[PDB]
């Protein structure tokens, strides 16, 4: 019950509210003045219970009607203020809003923080309740926001300000209202909220954050959000606005990492240095330094990688003297991938022709591509060795050499463009293998280029009726992955015409799946323009109509997180009815690629995939491991590996094959000794089937990629920056792997080399302002945010001290433990430039 | 099972009662001491006394003789007994031989007296460790409840021993003891590294060459603390 | 093989602030859960073979199925099986049974009427052991532990790093530590660290009290310990947490005490499981005890327990970290200076800091305040901290 | 002081409303329905079908299983206690049905009277209890699982510093077996039992593992948890059947690991004590030595607390030789360091004599822990070679960090 | 079993009167120690605060 002070205050409140019965002149001003005074005193204090509000439980009906009849001036406004404060505690949402709306304006700050928050919530509720039928109510709510937002800004309440500004769908005022000490908080809030908000508000929020960062001149972050938006005009605007040459070099490094090559005018000083950095010619050299820091110059051999000295030699000296072709292809992939990018191998460099001569047709192409893939990012160094094998006796393997070129020029660009020159006279080659090699090399060398000359040169291949189905598919995929995430009308129209003119009998083959691929590869991350795409694709008949629609639906929403598209895809998967299950497989890959945008969505996609596996039909069971591989590329999560190990022994050969490839992709480059042991056990168990052995050895090569210093992650910048080229590469490999026997185990091993398009390295090489390497002590650990929305860089814990260059595993980041240097980019990934601290004093 | 007598060796040759005697020192307030070219300084963590308690009787810096003083850490009564015995022995040495007692000799006597209480059963070892500073040449020695003495350029015993010594080794430089004020400031900083009250719980005694003791009043110590704070204010 | 049964956990939703970002992440979780529900509801709804297989096998075996113990395998289809009543029967082994699974002492499903071997029971796990397995991972994570960097690093190198990165251990040649005892004063973070590692680990986790592994009947104690460790072996990557090992880890000594000798037999079986004849495999053991000096040396010796992680009373930096973590969900005022609580020598542990925060919240609620102040924390310090009586000697030492 | 006022319902409503409620209600409801949804999924799947012995369809494919079920009949196992032999024409047979009862039955016409000898176990029909089939003699399952049948990979070169212990062990468990002629010529009966005792981790179980590794005879690793049975006298019967199985094998080896479990001291002042465990220990005592000579059964026993053993068991007629494992000397500790650092990726300049001298009173297990900790230190800072400083830090972390409280100021007492 | 019943009937309040009997200061080994009472002590201590967090139990 009450107290003496409480009872006296209750009596005073009751007297003040009861005096309003009649219309005496000295009632409305005195009583409302007293109520205003008490309410303001209680509300403008600590969060203590508002004692006047607790005591006040009257009815305002008489108060509302008298409001209607008495004092059209300020007294009704005082009454409105009082009833608004009273109804903030009660449930009078619309009335409580309109009391502040039409009553005494004064200011929302004069009431209290809680009153401001409640008014903000009610304003958001009304705005969501108000449609475009009338804009009369919108303007006063906007005026309320005009004062609500600065209140939150000045009282560290940026949460409510940002939320309200997202409800009203208007975010322009953040440009003119954000302070120096609060830009990071709101910017991080937006860059985290963009992933979960659906279309089209995510793009508006992204451009709002872009404008904020431009206003505060945080140019690297502006570049990050510009690549998030995937629009070149604002990237060019940021490039022009960058007046600091060190920031220019940093943004060139990040552009090269993302693979975005924008033409630079000669008006910008130091054009040559920026161009050569963006071409990423230096990377290999740094990689070499990397390797000579870890004493891993010496390349490995497949015999030691398989560890034959440990396998139980049940048949000794009688069952291993025969060298089958398929195991030779697997050993080529191993003695490639494992030793790749180190500039040397002990079996393909000194005994090349002898090795290649024990391969047949497809083995020739695979080994020729692996010869270039054993030396990465050295265009001249790679081609100096590739030319002789291009001059080979078996001119059919010439195409393979082109792959080598295309696999050597990957991740780099030259002014003279050796790849374009070398393949310009070979693209029009009538031989199917020659044209295939030419187009594949051109695509791999020019991933993400979007250069009009190469696209125009690739156009006539689609209209060539002579060109075979697999030539058409490889051409379509190369065109798509040269024009990743651009919605190029030229390529879209060309592929649409090619598929429209294609016959059903010729469409029934597996390679026709690669026709939507490039089309889909033209529309990565842009789901707005795909209504016309689906309308155009609706002309073709089912089932391939549904197949193409599903594939373009995946490609449109790559990482979008649109749960409605995932619901449609899950409905497709759950429909229990050969080619009919292709739709379900593509939809499963769609759930994977949409959910990999967000960590939460991905981890729930894990549970959905488990449910699909334990309760799905054979086609879904085959499809899921590819999805699991897509979800966690180069992220050896133990639960995923355990599920894949459980299903590697399944009685369905396709399911086991897909599970093995999922081991290879998920644990790629992590050098996981547990994964290596499990793969050795799988090789021992599957020692009889050539296909299982081939794919398990491929998985071992993938997991020993670069001796553990290479990753296939399509994500960068704390996994927030997507990579269109890498996403394209994994998409091609996975959709080809939807049919392992006909494509992977058939005539199309070269498709595996598309993963090298996604081949991106991990280091911590630190450069000075002049780009010389600089050893800096670095604190490396997990980025587990021990705070909420404090704006912290996840507050790296699990500390370990390192000297650069350093190797960072997936999910573990780094920070500068020394204040002597300041990084231009606060995200310590890849090559960075540290400016000497001017604030530090000796 | 081998720690209930002073004359029993442990199976690994440990005199456990002697080792236990050092915990009494470990329970005492920190006493720091350094030697300079012309001065020997020694500060003491002077823990706050009760409101009604007279602090005159609570003395940790005691002068064994006009040329040598001593600050203990450990049991107070054992410290009183040891200090009285040291004074008597120094006077007796001055009586037998004309020249005054050297700080090394008085430290040797104190160490031998402490040892002779650890050799016999039915005689509790002294639970104090002492810092003895004097001129003969400025010399600083430290005793031990075990009965071992050592010569130091700088110690600190008592509650803060590892921390204050850790501060001391990378602070005792040639220029640090170049000036008498510099040496006293070094002692003040070393004591402030442990005594986290400032001024009110710091008592420093300085003995200059061929001079007498001078307990620093809580205004000169306040001035030195202010100077140290001003010097450390260069961080900003 | 029977790979690990890792506990399931929902993704962490951060920030923990009551903002729209938390709403969006939680609604994404709800979306995906509803997707799973829709799929799992329409799966069996659209299900239109093996039914003949079931109608034959189940009819042949019939219900109920008795559970007996295999004793002898006489022929390829005849076995001497002992029923639970201890009566042996020479019964037949039906065709639909894997002859390689039958081993002496195995649990075998028999027909109710003719007791013929109709199948083999695989698990036959003691209910007191299957309850030790953790199904719901605890919510406490490594981000909820203030300070304790050395202890967390040691425990990660022991039980976490070998699972994720065995490459280092295999390359250098070390066998990773397979036993850790978390010892220290109570309320320092031992059980909290066990909760955190259980949350983080991808391996199966078994939680034991060090006293539920003790049974009434004479031989069921060591048998239960053996069953628990065998279950840990089954799910190969395993972590066996035995809180309060003091209950059984006490030092061996000679007395009549007919129950104490069984106590010592149980602890002897435990140490045999830890390191005795035959290898232990890839199962780690985490042990916690307030008093370690009272433990038997043969239990905490290296090889059985490789690491002894000390949990001291938190220092100033650690205490400040605890206060920052445990008031993160609070709404602190501007007049609050947590430092005064962190300083002084109250010898307050992490649990003490948690209680201080809770009591400060209660003090604020007493004044009808949802935001705490410095005065509330000061009152809570004296209100809660009154734990020890004297713990100190008199003014002997100067 | 001012008493705390109660919290009225209006106050509760205000505190739970006058604050964050824009998203608090929605967040809480979403969390609650998330928990309910998780419960729904778990319930709706909720099977995890238990594995049962269902063979592959091609394995059985037998419609005659029902014919076997109905035609063949179950038989209860019972040992023929006695042959009555009334007139050698209606002989009668007294059988004992385990615990059910005892009966006087006759054989079925299928079997011959000469094929059913006294004392063997036979199958009887459940209705007329008539003998139907002779059975092989009972072999306890757990007793046959007590055998090792899988030699561990611990050789004798992995036990350093115990040369005398190894030689005395091989003198009792290996030499009298491989070359018995070296003893009968001198008329010496070699000891038939060895008690391995010493500090924990000194290498008793390691030496037992080596013995089992190169035994070449029947090795039985007795489990101390199985001699301890729920029912009265079952542990004694366990010992009897174990010794009988050992006697069936030619010159078997038995290793009672951790003998303190069932080798306590007999007593009666405790008003009952164990009794059953004491009875099992007494039967083991009887089997070891006494009437009914044990035979060629050399017995291995290990315990790192031997003072609690029964003096009857400790008597040198059951455990004749008492091999003691002591803390290794400097040379032995160097040997252990070299053994345990053999496979490590360490430097070639490591002075292992220094490390051995730095661990005065340390068992071999502590040396192994020191090596592992040196590797861990070399891993923490990611060096691929473990240097001498890493080993010194490991020695400090393992030995000195937990040895005693003799701090450096207290360690200044020695020079 | 007491704590499992309290959880199954949650919310619940457990009143443990005269906790000196089981609850007193823990002893070392040796024949003097009660041991089993300390075992019940440790089980109760973990039950009310251990690896598994009690909900709505006071
Ligand atoms: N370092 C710490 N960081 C954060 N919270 C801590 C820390 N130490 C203790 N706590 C808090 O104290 C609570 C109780 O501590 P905990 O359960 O870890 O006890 P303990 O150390 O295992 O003690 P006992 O000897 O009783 O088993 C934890 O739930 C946690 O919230
Ligand atoms: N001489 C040695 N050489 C090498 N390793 C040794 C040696 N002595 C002991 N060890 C190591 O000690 C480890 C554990 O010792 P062990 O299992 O023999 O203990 P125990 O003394 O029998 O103890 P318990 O009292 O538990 O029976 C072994 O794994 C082994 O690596
Ligand atoms: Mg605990
Ligand atoms: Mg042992």
């Amino acid at each position: 019950e009450l107290s003496e002070e409480d009872k006296q205050l209750q009596d005073e409140l009751e007297m003040l509210v009861e005096r309003l019965g009649e219309k005496d002149t000295s009632l409305y001003r005195p009583a409302l003045e007293e109520l205003r005074r008490q309410i303001r005193s209680s509300t403008t204090s600590m969060t203590s219970v508002p004692k006047p509000l607790k005591f006040l439980r009257p009815h305002y009906g008489k108060l509302k009607e008298i409001y209607e009849n008495m004092a059209p001036g300020e007294n009704k406004r005082f009454a409105a203020d009082i009833i608004s404060v009273l109804a903030m505690t009660m449930s009078g949402e619309r009335e409580c809003l309109k009391y502040r709306l039409v009553g005494s304006q004064e200011e929302l700050a004069s009431w209290g923080h809680e009153y401001v928050r409640h008014l903000a919530g009610e304003v958001a509720k009304e705005w969501q309740e108000l449609d475009d039928a009338e804009k009369v109510q919108r303007e006063p709510l906007l005026t309320l926001v005009k004062e609500i937002v600065p209140y939150n800004m000045a009282h560290n309440a940026e949460h409510e300000a940002c939320d309200l500004l997202m409800e009203i769908e208007q975010v322009d005022m953040l440009e003119k209202d954000i302070d120096e000490n609060a830009y990071a908080k709101v910017c991080l809030y937006l860059t985290s909220c963009v992933n979960y908000v659906p279309e089209p508000e995510n793009s508006a929020l992204l451009r709002c954050a872009l404008g904020v960062f431009r206003k505060f001149s945080r140019f690297p972050e502006a570049l990050r959000l510009a690549l998030m938006l995937n629009d070149m005009e604002l990237v060019e605007d940021i490039f022009t606005s960058c007046k600091d040459v060190v920031v220019q070099k940093q943004m060139a490094f990040m552009l090269g990492r993302h693979g975005v090559f924008l033409e630079l005018s000669e008006d910008v000083e130091e054009y040559e240095d920026l161009t050569e950095i963006m071409s990423n010619v230096q990377l290999n050299s740094n990689f070499l330094a990397l390797a000579r820091e870890l004493d891993i110059m010496e390349p490995k051999v497949p015999d030691d990688i398989y560890k034959t000295h440990l396998e139980n030699n049940r048949f000794g000296g009688s069952g291993s003297q025969v060298d089958s072709a398929r195991m030779n292809l697997a050993s080529s992939f191993v003695n490639g991938f494992v030793n790749a990018a180190f500039g040397q191998d002990k079996l393909l460099t000194d005994d090349g022709n002898k090795w290649l001569y024990k391969n047949k047709d497809h083995g020739m192409l695979s080994a020729a591509a692996s010869l270039g893939m054993i030396l990465l990012w050295d265009v001249d160094g790679g081609l100096t060795q590739i030319d002789k094998y291009l001059y080979s006796s078996e001119d059919y393997i010439k195409s393979g050499a082109l792959l080598a070129c295309g696999i050597v020029n990957s991740g780099v660009r030259n002014e003279c463009d050796p790849a374009l020159a070398l393949l310009s006279d070979y693209v029009l080659h009538n031989s199917n293998t020659m044209r295939l090699g030419s187009i594949f090399g051109l695509g791999l060398a020019y991933a993400g280029s979007n250069r009009e000359d190469v696209l125009t040169l690739l156009l006539p291949v689609m209209g060539d009726s002579k060109s075979s189905m697999e030539v058409a598919g490889v051409t379509a995929l190369a065109c798509g992955m040269i024009a990743v995430g651009s919605c190029n009308g030229d390529v879209t129209s060309t592929i649409l015409q090619t598929i429209m003119e294609k016959s059903e009998t010729e469409l029934k083959d597996t390679y026709a799946r690669w026709l939507p691929l490039g089309l889909g590869l033209n529309h990565l991350g842009k789901g707005e323009a795909i209504e016309a795409i689906l309308a155009a694709l609706e002309v073709v008949s089912e089932p391939f109509r549904s197949f193409a629609n599903t594939l373009v639906d995946v490609c449109a929403y790559a990482g979008s997180g649109n749960v409605l598209k995932v619901q449609q895809l899950l409905h497709i998967c759950s429909e229990h009815f050969a080619d009919m299950g292709a739709h379900q497989g593509v939809a499963v890959l769609g759930i994977a690629l949409i959910a990999m945008g967000e960590e939460i969505g991905a981890e729930m996609a894990l549970r959905t995939f488990g449910h699909l596996l334990r309760y799905g039909e054979p086609t879904l069971r085959r499809a899921v491991p590819l999805a699991l591989a897509l979800i966690s590329v180069s992220n050896p999560r133990l639960n995923i590996l355990d599920t894949l190990s459980k299903f590697s022994h399944d009685a369905d050969p396709e399911v086991s094959y897909n599970s093995i490839f999922a081991m290879g992709m998920v644990g790629s480059g992590t050098n996981n000794a547990r994964l290596a042991a499990m793969l050795r056990q799988l090789a021992q168990y599957h020692a009889k089937d050539p296909n299982n052995l081939f794919m398990v050895r491929l998985a071992q090569g993938l997991t020993h990629l670069g001796k553990g210093t290479l990753t296939l992650c399509p994500y960068h910048s704390d996994r927030q920056l997507m990579s269109q080229v890498a996403v394209a590469g994994l998409l091609t490999v996975l959709v080809s792997f939807l049919d392992v026997r006909n494509i992977i185990l058939g005539k199309s091993h070269y498709v595996l080399y598309g993963l090298v398009a996604a081949m991106q390295p991990r280091m911590l090489v630190t450069f000075d302002e002049e780009l010389r390497p600089l050893p800096v002590s670095v604190r490396v650990g997990q980025a587990v945010d021990v705070v909420g929305q404090a704006g912290k860089p996840k507050t790296i814990t699990g500390f370990q001290t390192h000297t650069t260059p350093v190797l960072l595993a997936h999910g573990e980041r780094a920070e500068l433990a020394t204040e002597e240097f300041l990084p231009v980019t606060p995200i310590l990934e890849g090559f960075v430039i540290l400016r000497k601290n001017p604030n530090y004093d000796l | 099972s081998y720690d209930r007598a002073i004359t029993v060796f442990s199976p690994d040759g440990h005199l456990f009662q002697v080792e236990y005697a050092q915990e009494a020192v470990k329970k005492g307030s920190t006493a720091v001491g350094v030697r300079g070219r012309d001065i020997v300084v020694l500060g003491v963590e002077k823990k706050s006394v009760a409101k009604l308690q007279d602090e005159r009787t609570v003395r940790k810096i005691c002068a064994l003789d006009d040329n040598v003083c001593m600050a203990f850490a450990g049991l107070t009564a054992d410290a009183r007994i040891v200090i009285n015995r040291a004074r008597v022995e120094c006077q007796s040495h001055r009586l037998t031989v004309e020249d005054p007692v050297t700080v090394e000799y008085i430290t040797r006597y104190i160490a031998s007296l402490k040892q002779r209480y650890t050799q016999s059963n039915g005689r509790r070892p002294f639970g104090i460790s002492a810092l003895i500073v004097g001129f003969d040449t400025p010399r600083l020695y430290q005793t031990d409840p075990s009965g071992t003495y050592h010569a130091w350029k700088a110690n600190a015993i008592g509650r803060g021993a590892k921390s204050v010594r850790e501060f001391l080794e990378k602070n005792y430089t040639d220029e640090a003891i170049e000036t008498d004020d510099l040496t006293i400031k070094l002692v003040i900083k070393a004591l402030l590294e442990v005594v986290q009250s400032g001024g009110k719980n710091i008592e420093l005694a300085v003995m200059r060459r061929d001079q007498s003791l001078k307990i620093l009043n809580p205004e000169e110590i306040e001035k030195y603390v202010a100077e140290i704070e001003k010097e450390k204010e260069e961080n900003e | 093989t029977k790979g690990p049964d890792a506990a399931s956990k929902l993704p962490l939703v951060t920030p923990h602030t009551q903002c729209r970002l938390k709403l969006l992440k939680l609604e994404r979780i709800k979306d995906y859960l509803l997707m799973e529900e829709e799929f799992i509801r329409n799966q069996e709804q659209m299900k239109p073979k093996q039914e003949e297989e079931r109608s034959k096998v189940d009819d042949l075996r019939g219900t109920p199925m008795s559970v007996g113990t295999l004793e002898e395998i006489i022929d390829d289809n005849h076995a001497i099986v002992s029923t639970s009543v201890g009566s042996e029967h020479y019964v037949s082994i039906l065709s639909f049974v894997d002859k390689d699974l039958l081993e002496p002492g195995c649990s075998v499903l028999l027909n109710h009427k003719v007791h013929a071997v109709i199948g083999v029971l695989m698990d036959d796990t003691d209910p007191l052991v299957t309850v030790m397995k953790v199904e719901k991972a605890p919510q406490e994570t490594y981000a909820d532990i203030g300070g304790l960097d050395n202890q967390i690093q040691e425990i990660k190198e022991s039980v976490e790093l070998p699972l994720t990165h065995p490459e280092y251990y295999e390359e250098m040649g070390i066998k990773p530590p397979k036993g850790v005892i978390l010892y220290g004063p109570p309320g320092t973070g031992k059980t909290l660290l066990a909760k955190a590692v259980a949350n983080q680990t991808s391996a199966t986790f078994l939680r034991v009290v060090g006293s539920e592994l003790i049974q009434k009947y004479l031989g069921d104690g060591p048998k239960l310990v053996r069953e628990l460790f065998r279950v840990a072996e089954e799910h190969a990557p395993s972590i066996v947490f035995i809180d309060e090992i003091d209950a059984i880890g006490t030092k061996r000594y000679d007395s009549n005490s007919g129950g104490e000798r069984e106590i010592q037999r149980t602890m002897l079986e435990l140490l045999n499981q830890l390191d005795g004849f035959d290898s232990r495999g890839d199962v780690k053991v985490i042990m916690a005890t307030n008093r370690i000096e009272t433990l038997d040396p043969a239990l905490i010796r290296p090889g059985r327990i490789d690491r002894k992680i000390e949990f001291p009373l938190p220092d100033e930096k650690t205490k400040k970290r605890i206060f920052q973590i445990h008031t993160s969900r609070m709404t602190l005022a501007d007049d609050v200076t947590l430092d005064d609580l962190i300083m002084a020598k109250d010898d307050l542990s992490g649990a003490d800091i948690k209680a201080i925060c809770t009591e400060a919240g209660l003090m604020a609620l007493r004044e009808r305040r949802m935001k705490v102040t410095n005065e509330d924390f000061k009152k809570s310090k004296e209100n809660v901290l009154y734990k020890k009586q004297e713990g100190t000697p008199e003014g002997l030492y100067l | 002081d001012k008493p705390i006022r109660a919290l009225d319902e209006g106050d509760i409503a205000l505190l739970k409303t006058y604050g964050q409620s824009t998203y608090s209600r929605q967040i809480k409801q979403v969390e609650d329905d998330i928990q309910q949804l998780l419960k729904k999924i778990n319930e709706l799947t909720g099977i995890k079908e238990s594995d049962t012995g269902l063979a592959p369809p091609a394995l059985w494919d037998l419609a005659a299983d029902k014919q076997t079920l109905q035609s063949e009949q179950p038989l209860q196992v019972a040992r023929c206690t006695k042959i009555i032999n009334a007139d050698s024409e209606d002989p009668k047979y007294i059988i004992n049905v385990k615990q059910f009862a005892k009966f006087v039955v006759d054989l079925s016409d299928q079997v011959a009277p000469t094929d059913i000898e006294e004392g063997m176990r036979v199958g009887v029909d459940r209705n007329k209890y008539q003998i139907h089939i002779p059975l092989p003699p009972k072999i306890d399952p757990t007793v046959t699982m007590m055998q090792v049948e899988e030699k561990p990979d611990v050789t004798y070169s992995d036990v350093g510093g115990c040369k005398e212990q190894i030689e005395k062990l091989r003198e009792v468990v290996e030499t009298p077996l491989l070359h018995p002629e070296r003893f009968v010529n001198l008329g010496i009966e070699p000891p038939k039992g060895v008690l391995l005792f010493g500090p924990p981790g000194t290498g008793k179980t390691l030496c037992a593992r080596a013995v089992a590794n190169r035994t070449d005879a029947c090795f039985i690793r007795v489990i101390g948890s199985e001699l301890v049975q729920k029912y009265v006298g079952e542990g004694a019967r366990m010992v009897r059947e174990l010794f009988e199985m050992a006697r069936t094998k030619k010159a078997c080896l038995i290793f009672f690991d951790e003998i303190d479990a069932i080798g306590g001291a007999r007593f009666d002042d405790g008003a009952g004590g164990d009794n059953e465990v004491q009875r099992t220990m007494l039967e083991l005592i009887n089997q070891l030595d006494g009437f009914d000579p044990r035979g060629n059964i050399k017995v291995l026993m290990a315990t790192n607390r031997p003072d609690t053993l029964d003096p009857a068991l400790m008597r040198p007629g059951r455990l004749d030789r008492k091999i003691e494992f002591s803390l290794p000397d400097l040379e032995g500790r160097t040997h252990i360091f070299k053994i345990h650092a053999r496979s490590m990726s360490v430097e070639r300049d490591i002075r292992f004599e220094l490390l051995a001298r730095l661990c005065p009173n340390s068992t071999g297990a502590e040396i192994r822990s020191v090596c592992t900790e040196a590797g861990m230190f070399a891993i923490r800072a990611r060096r691929k070679i473990a240097t001498e400083k890493d080993f010194l830090e490991a020695v400090n972390k393992v030995i000195k960090s937990y040895a005693k409280f003799s701090a450096t100021p207290r360690y200044m007492t020695y020079n | 079993e007491l704590f499992v019943m309290a959880r199954e009937h949650a919310p619940s309040i457990i009143f443990m009167d005269e906790i000196d009997s089981i609850g007193s200061s823990r002893l070392e080994g040796g024949s003097g120690g009660d041991s089993e009472v300390q075992r019940t002590m440790l089980e109760l201590l973990n039950q009310l605060d251990g690896f598994e967090a009690t909900k709505n139990i006071k």
